[PDB]
């Protein structure tokens, strides 16, 4: 999961 | 009353849930018609509008260069024209009616682009561009001024910020925020622009920091409870109110209150259920 957002790839 | 509109919790969400903490509970509107996260909210003649992001979903990962507006008495969403390039994790700064739009990612391309928008021609026309590609960028207005505070240029996370001068149409760097902080809650509240959280690439961020334009200094205020990027953020009649983001772990209910006159960041209330990257905005 993006480290910023959490939203997946 | 505080609206926020999109967000994310294992795909893009369509919510709008209106919040009032006189009323001290929630409430659910219309959805949105295209579900959105990384968007940016704003209200302009208390027409709440609905601007970028991407519908990240088991099917797709589009990014939105929609526009989109919701009458609050009506309760139905609108289409209104389209930015001339999708703008993932947007931000944007209400100026005299005129609607900015910040930066922004479409796929590999970091945004250092920006065009405008009012609620009468409905057309969009590119400006300068920053001096800094910007994407998760915190935007303000102060003095009829544009700010741009904060986000991620592909590689760097960064502390600059960036002002917009309309009369001129140029970008003039600033003083640097203390910190570094992409995917920060950036809003004026009295007449400082603030900064709270963030992620600066190894860590999510609770700290806050405001900005005094008369003397170009970023003093550092109160911190908040829970560290959080990817956050909502306004002010209601003059306190600030932080909603959602994700910590690194997990997607956030949690709304913090920072109280100005005693510097405090109190938790009020929580979501109806954890997200990250909604648009927050009040009418």
């Amino acid at each position: 999961a993006d480290e910023e957002t959490g939203e997946a790839a | 009353l505080i609206y926020t509109a999109g967000g994310y919790f294992r795909q893009s969400l369509s919510y709008l849930e209106a919040y009032n903490p006189s009323d001290g509970t929630w409430l659910r509107l219309a959805d949105l018609q295209v579900p959105r996260s990384g968007l940016a909210g704003c209200v302009v003649g208390g027409l709440l509008y609905a601007v970028g992001g991407r519908n990240n979903s088991p099917d797709g990962n589009t990014d939105s260069s929609a526009l989109d507006c919701y009458n609050p008495m009506t309760n139905q969403w609108s289409p209104c024209a389209p930015m001339s390039v999708p703008r993932n994790r947007i931000g944007v700064g209400v100026i005299d009616g005129h609607i900015y739009a910040v930066g922004g990612s479409h796929g590999c391309i970091h945004h250092n682009s920006v065009e405008r928008y009012e609620p009468e021609r409905d057309e969009w026309h590119l400006v300068a561009p920053m001096l800094t590609r910007r994407i998760g960028v915190g935007v303000a207005v102060l003095n009829r001024l544009l700010y741009a505070v904060g986000g991620f240029d592909g590689t760097n996370r960064l502390n600059s910020a960036e002002c917009y001068y309309p009369e001129r149409n140029e970008w003039r760097m600033i003083t640097a925020m203390n910190t570094i902080r992409s995917g920060a809650g950036v809003c004026v509240l009295h007449n400082c622009i603030y900064a709270a959280g963030g992620y600066d690439g190894q860590d999510q961020l609770n700290s806050v920091e405001r900005y005094d334009v008369a003397t170009a200094t970023w003093t550092f205020v109160a911190p908040m409870k829970h560290r959080r990027s990817a956050l909502g953020i306004t002010v209601h009649q003059g306190r600030i109110y932080v909603l959602g983001g994700y910590d690194g772990h997990t997607f956030l209910d949690s709304v913090e209150c920072y109280d100005p006159d005693t510097d405090t960041w109190s938790e009020v209330t929580r979501m109806t259920s954890g997200r990250s990257g909604v648009g927050v905005a009040v009418t």
